[PDB]
């Protein structure tokens, strides 16, 4: 009926990571390749691969991240970044607008676009629904950073060799997110659930996005346009 | 392998 200490803390230190990582001006956007309406995509490479720096910069400063070994950080990165980009990316979706909007007009990023960046619909259909999904949860930031973190902590991943100890990770962050839901989310008494079908949502995104990005890097005038980060994140090794 | 998220991952 009340959160621990330790569950507190968890919380605390999450917050705080995804405050260091997220910045609501979107000022640094101004560093990428303008955007240009492929020719939408190296601004979107450069946009993915700032985001990516992030993710790691919030993985860091997860409680025991940091104790796994480097093996174990590279795979679950290597899986869940799409994954987070695309949970990170609501605190800049609207609903009345139904786009992302991180600046003037020129950082609002609209789906008809999507061909411009080398996808389709077929990515960006379930992506926004997703989206729409997701606001509709109306998430305190706690619950949004728990599933971050709960997200990447996945022991199912491709790579993945500890899948016990980041399960029992994964596990210790469900509990507070449980108990979080139960002690201070009013109303939120089956929100759990439908949180954790947003990640078997994910995991659906997550394929498209990946067969898609294997038909851009494999043709090498679009491969040109990514950033190494992107390449190697992104990449099969 | 992994040179960049190495580095990154201090
Ligand atoms: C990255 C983030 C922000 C938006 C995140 C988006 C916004 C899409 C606009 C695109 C709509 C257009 C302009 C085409 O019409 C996003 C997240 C996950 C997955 C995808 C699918 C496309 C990704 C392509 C990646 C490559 C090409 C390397 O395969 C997009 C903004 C802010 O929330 C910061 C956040 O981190």
């Amino acid at each position: 009926h009340m959160l621990s200490d330790e569950q507190m803390q968890i919380i605390n230190s999450l917050v705080e990571a995804h405050h260091k990582t997220y910045d609501d001006s979107y000022s640094d956007f101004v560093r990428f390749r303008p955007p240009v309406r492929l020719s939408m995509l190296p601004h979107l490479a450069d946009l993915v691969s700032y985001s990516i720096q992030k993710v790691i910069g919030f993985a860091k400063m997860i409680p025991g991240f940091r104790d796994l070994t480097a093996e174990d950080q590279i795979a679950l990165l290597k899986s869940s970044a799409i994954e987070i980009i695309m949970l990170r990316s609501n605190q800049s979706f609207s609903l009345e607008d139904m786009s992302w909007s991180c600046g003037g007009p020129d950082f609002k990023y609209c789906i008809n676009d999507v061909t411009k960046a080398g996808h389709t619909l077929e990515l960006l259909e379930p992506l926004v629904k997703f989206q729409v999904g997701l606001k509709k949860l109306k998430l305190h930031e706690e619950e949004h950073v728990l599933l971050m973190a709960i997200c990447l902590l996945s022991p199912d991943r491709p790579g993945v060799q500890d899948h016990v100890r980041i399960e029992a990770l994964q596990d210790r962050l469900c509990d507070v997110l449980q108990a979080y839901i139960r002690i201070q989310h009013p109303g939120g008494r089956l929100l759990y659930a439908k949180m954790i079908q947003k990640l078997a949502d994910l995991r659906s995104l997550n394929e498209e996005h990946s067969k898609q990005y294997r038909s851009l890097s494999f043709q090498p005038e679009h491969s040109m346009q990514l950033t190494p980060l992107v390449l190697e994140v992104f990449g099969s090794e | 392998r992994h040179k960049i998220l190495h580095r990154l991952l201090q």
